[PDB]
């Protein structure tokens, strides 16, 4: 009937008029700002310009560095994230002891604020204040160098983002009926030849959705790198690059250029992932 | 048999340690005074509240916690009502368009925030909506809608289907049928969606750090990140760890009380029991 | 009470139901039976109110009520899934219709206690539908549908979620409770045995049409199709093909002249040698156990028992005769669910005969109870 | 092959199975049957290897295999819920045991083709289980369980998720297929009809204790309990109480004289006057139809037919006699699923008796087919 569709459209109206507005009008204003040049110190020189900002950021030399940094971080974080999340999901499902304690402990880092975790990993790896910096050669300072800092960021990111991967994998892995596993065991499949034959290729959609979400989430990391290294020592990500540019150079042109480029990179990654899902 | 018992007793302790080491580090770092700040995770020196009695001295962190609680409550209320509308729409009735709405409700879930706060910080600099509770509730309830829709569509597909007919066959007007047969059946869903949306919208750092500038409407994570150059200088370690602990306590409370339903809501109602 | 529905049709935007017409009397246990996907649940919904009739004139009582809402016809429906609210005590489940109809709170309690006393749950009135079993949930649904004292208490396959041993006792309970109540009832059910046990006037439907409307005895002694003939009876009717030998009939295993007047009746509605005779399994019996004076004219033939399932006071000797015979359209649409075999014929022998799996037995078949149908049309020719 | 198991137990840490003892010969088709929650699924698992025996001796073949892994004793199982993978085509499903057994690809294809030729799904060899139906999924599961050519084809109620009209054909097909295969096939089922149609030797279990191990004829015509007497047969036995009368036994409505030799024979083991005569429904016939010289010795008595269900070649006249009779533990543990009443007695009358709901009939009852039991213990007294 028409009344049912009217009711559905009325219930849908607020959600969509908020989503589309706050998601599309800002990005449209962003591309329109990128087509111009600004300066937050003098908003009077608003003369129009071409695509000079795009070819400026793309060929400056410091945009591809941040791009490579964030791609390295997202790949070497999503790999570990998937491995550890599968392990933790198998733990949370197949356990004989009190699973309530395990699930509560695993939920604790899921909801914790991403600034307490980062100020924990900052004062752990600090030489003289924490322990993970004393369990090293003296005067190591594993946070004022390029690759040690990338490693600390990857560790914090894995510890923080693993619980939701584990919960998604458990949501997928709790649908596998026990009759399937019993039949696989009766046929001859061992412990591992059951996994990668009846339970791993069976939850394909759960793994794919969780992996896409975790990739597009790790592609935008700002907190860990902001309050763990500060973007200095050339270990700044892409989000930190855009934020630093806009809020310490007051150049809205390059800021919005980098913004649109980040959105386009995320779109390209998502489209490739759906193409080779 | 002892092999499997030991291997299940050493894998749960492993998980709990993995999950509670970098939180107990915050705790043991914030409890110690400005002495013996050297190594030691087992609280080397005696515990004295020489940091908590300093962080709460002034309008530095108390206001930044009040703004956080208020913003979080407003955003969870509004996002839960809007996501409940959308979830009951995409849960039972809407035929024409129930496949691209769940695509937008993922595009904005995987939306890079920095791809959005470069224009907004300009736009919301002209309207005058720079640093006020309106000016943070809008993006918070924008990005908190997918979580609510997910965890509420779960519980909305959970409840059975013949209840509406069994209500209208007894004489119930559709309004009466709804408010007396479905409303009390969707209260757990709404409370768990509120818990989840609060836990989410209560930790966003990029938005609050980009938009807010003054002591009015400045969230707590931004205050913690600003403890470096603020008055609080008896040593930044104690104050920062104290703020981090005061922050992370509500999540500990929420999980310890409602994990049974938080797991069942996050896993889309698949590990109920 | 008297549900008179004439020319009540329905058309989806195909046609589910078409040309339904009957006068459900004041207090009959009508049964709508038919294969899954028929126009029986749609007829039930159109009587209830959850769907709108296309042609119309449905008269619950003596007035056209095909346009009133379900909340004004005063009819009570119980669903197949026991649609009962899991957030209300059983007393509140049973009292929900009365409080919706605005009954004073001094009478609803009395009516709920009375109804729980009539049923067998007068002590479960403080529990919740989550912690109840199958039979108790079913009786809660029926108590909610009975406490109202409606004008037509109409069920919808309620005994479909119970075990095969509790369903029989529930059939007995329903058929004994409807007398104590005495309200006009209709009932949709897929299996014919329910329609035959608890039923006052069964209605067989196929694809939307109604094949026959008759008592469970006129529906079995006098079927008027291949479908309403091979559909009722759990050992369904054996369907041998046939040809007119000009003096009678010739089945694939024996020849018999039916009867002079029967032959004349068959010759009246002449058919192009396509008349698929049928015989119930209950009319086939071992020759050895056949007393004299009856074996002489019982078409004695022998077959090889493929499987002899002896399950009590009767052994269902299977067998098979080679050839064909499933050569109709009604018969094919009937074997679409049951049968599952071109020529696989059952025969119930009395439990005194000595028959093993794979022996050689002579199955006599009384030639005074064989129903001779038609191939293309489908309509019986012994007794319509 | 020969599956011996003696003194096999199982103790859930309270025993679930206790002292199971039988020597399943080759080719036989055993049917473990009993009430829900008994020790039949547990013993089927213990045979299959998914569980662990406690006392232990189980020789599938000629060697103690109560320690070998489920994959090493080579016994195929097909589960109740059709455990088949939705991410694998029917061919891959059927080939799963062979590819897990490291068989050459050519032999894999040959064996899958031959197995599909045994069944009727050689065309569905490329569709996923998602786009299939009930019977086809059941046959996919059975084919996956057949391809391996195992030593024991044990199965766990595979026909429980099918409609009541298709399950009969599936029973016929399983009982015709196991005959051509020739593999030891135990089978658990909850209802007695399956246990009587397809079965070479049935096993009636109760709370772990096995009551009787006998063919479906020496289970029906000679039960050794109240449980193996009232559990089998669809219209279950009628259990009247009674007391001795110095010439025989006195039912609540009659006086019977069996024989003096049986009198003193059953008085060699005197009972404390607590026996509950049991009489099948199939042995109570109308009097107006009973021939002369037979109604004089048939204990005529009248009763008011509470409900007369005429569902074919017989009508199940119900009735009720006032008194008692549920005075045993076997009987209560049996009526925990059926009966559902103090005394509600069925009686199957031949289809010629003209009776209706509420009328009067005199149900003559043969005095040679009543078997008398023990209320306290439970062991049949006439024949064990």
């Amino acid at each position: 009937k028409k009344s049912e569709r009217r009711l559905a459209f009325w219930l849908i109206a607020p959600a969509v008029l908020l989503m589309l507005a706050v998601t599309a009008y800002p990005i449209g204003y962003a591309v329109w700002l990128s087509l111009q040049r600004y300066n937050l110190a003098e908003p009077h020189d608003t003369e129009f310009i071409g695509l000079a900002n795009y070819v400026t950021v793309l060929t400056d030399g410091y945009w591809w560095t941040a791009f490579a940094v964030t791609l390295g971080i997202t790949v070497v974080s999503v790999a570990i994230e998937f491995a550890l999340g599968l392990a933790l999901a198998l733990v949370m499902h197949r356990t004989i002891f009190g699973k309530g304690a395990v699930r509560t402990a695993i939920l604790i880092p899921y909801g914790i604020v991403t600034v307490a975790a980062s100020y924990s990993w900052y004062y752990a790896w600090t030489p003289g204040t924490g322990y993970l910096a004393n369990l090293l050669p003296e005067g190591s300072a594993p946070l004022t160098d390029q690759l040690p800092s990338l490693a600390i960021v990857v560790l914090a990111e894995v510890w923080k983002t693993t619980p939701f991967m584990a919960l998604l994998l458990l949501a997928g892995l709790a649908l596998v009926p026990q009759d399937l596993l019993n039949a696989a065991q009766v046929d001859g499949a061992g412990p591992w030849k059951r996994l990668t034959k009846v339970i791993l290729p069976m939850i394909k959609p759960a793994i794919l959705v969780a992996l896409l979400f975790r990739t597009l989430d790790a592609f935008r990391i700002f907190d860990n790198i902001y309050i763990l290294t500060g973007g200095s020592n050339d270990t700044g990500s892409v989000s930190i690059l855009g934020y630093d540019n806009l809020f310490k150079a007051f150049n809205v042109g390059l800021g919005s250029a980098i913004s649109v480029l980040i959105f386009l990179s995320v779109a390209i990654i998502a489209f490739i992932y759906i193409k080779i899902f | 048999d002892a092999r499997r018992a030991t291997w299940w007793s050493v894998v749960n302790i492993l998980v709990i340690v993995y999950a509670l080491i970098p939180v107990l580090w915050i705790l043991s770092l914030s409890l110690k005074p400005t002495s013996s700040v050297k190594d030691g995770k087992l609280i080397p020196t005696e515990i004295t509240f020489a940091n908590y009695k300093a962080i709460f001295s002034g309008d530095a962190f108390t206001s930044a916690l009040f703004n956080s609680i208020g913003i979080g409550l407003i955003t969870t209320i509004i996002a839960v009502v809007i996501g409940g509308m959308a979830a009951y729409a995409v849960a039972r009735l809407q035929f024409p368009g129930k496949q691209l709405l769940i695509g937008v409700a993922l595009l904005i879930a995987m939306f890079p925030h920095i791809s959005l706060v470069t224009p907004i910080f300009n736009m919301w600099r002209g309207i005058g909506l720079f640093d006020t509770w309106p000016g943070l509730i809008i993006p918070y309830i924008t990005f908190a809608l997918p979580l609510a829709i997910y965890t509420l569509s779960a519980f909305f597909r959970e409840i059975p289907w013949d209840l509406e007919k069994a209500a209208k066959m007894d004489g119930a007007t559709p309004a009466q049928a709804f408010r007396k047969v479905i409303a009390p059946l969707a209260a757990p869903g709404i409370v768990t969606a509120a818990i989840l949306v609060f836990i989410f919208a209560w930790n966003d750092l990029l938005l609050a750090l980009s938009l807010t500038a003054t002591q009015r409407a400045i969230t707590a994570p931004v205050a913690i990140a600003n403890f470096t150059g603020s008055s609080q200088f008896e040593e930044p370690t104690g104050s920062i760890a104290a703020g981090a602990m005061v922050i992370t306590i509500p999540i500990i409370i929420f999980v310890l009380i409602f994990q049974r339903r938080i797991v069942a809501g996050l896993t889309s109602g698949a590990v109920k029991g | 009470a008297e549900i008179v529905l004439d020319r009540v049709t329905k058309s989806y935007p195909r046609a589910a139901v078409k040309e339904f017409s009957m006068t459900i009397a004041d207090g009959e246990f009508i049964i709508l039976v038919g294969p899954s996907g028929c126009g029986k649940s749609t007829t039930l919904n159109m009587i209830a109110g959850l769907e709108e009739i296309t042609s119309g004139e449905l008269r619950i009582g003596g007035e056209r009520v095909n346009e009133k809402a379900p909340k004004d016809r005063d009819i009570a429906m119980v669903f197949q899934s026991y649609a009962l609210y899991p957030h209300m005590t059983v007393r509140q489940n049973i009292a929900f219709p009365l409080t919706l109809a605005k009954v004073p709170k001094a009478e609803i309690a009395a009516k709920v206690e009375e109804t729980a006393k009539i049923l067998d749950l007068s002590e479960l009135l403080d529990r919740k539908p989550g912690q109840l079993s199958g039979g108790q949930r079913q009786r809660v649904a029926m108590g909610r549908a009975i406490v109202r004292s409606p004008k037509a208490f109409l069920m919808d396959e309620p005994l479909s979620n119970l075990d095969a041993k509790l369903r029989v006792q529930m059939r007995a309970e329903i058929s004994r409770l409807q007398d104590r109540l005495g309200t006009t009832t209709v009932y949709v059910t897929h299996d014919q045995t329910e329609a035959m046990t608890l039923g006052d006037r069964v209605v067989v439907m196929l694809a939307g049409e109604v094949q026959q409307i008759g008592t469970p005895d006129e529906l079995y002694s006098s079927p008027a199709n291949l479908f309403v003939a091979g559909f009722i009876g759990s050992p369904a009717m054996n369907f041998f093909p046939a040809t007119r030998t000009d003096v009678g009939v010739r089945l694939p295993f024996g020849e018999v002249t039916l009867t002079p007047h029967m032959l004349d009746l068959l010759d009246k509605q002449a058919r192009p040698e396509n008349i698929i005779v049928g015989i119930r399994p209950e009319h086939i019996e071992d020759s050895a156990l056949l007393d004299g004076y009856a074996r002489i004219r019982a078409l004695t033939f022998s077959v090889r028992a493929d499987i002899v399932e002896s399950l009590g006071a009767d052994k269902y000797v299977h067998f098979t005769t080679e050839g064909a015979g499933a050569e109709s359209a009604q018969l094919a649409e009937l074997a679409a669910d049951s049968g599952a075999g071109t020529n696989q014929f059952i025969a119930r022998v009395s439990a005194d005969s000595r028959v093993r799996t794979g022996e050689q037995i002579e199955l006599a078949i009384d030639t005074t109870k064989l129903s001779i149908f038609d191939a293309a049309t489908g309509l019986n020719l012994t007794r319509d």
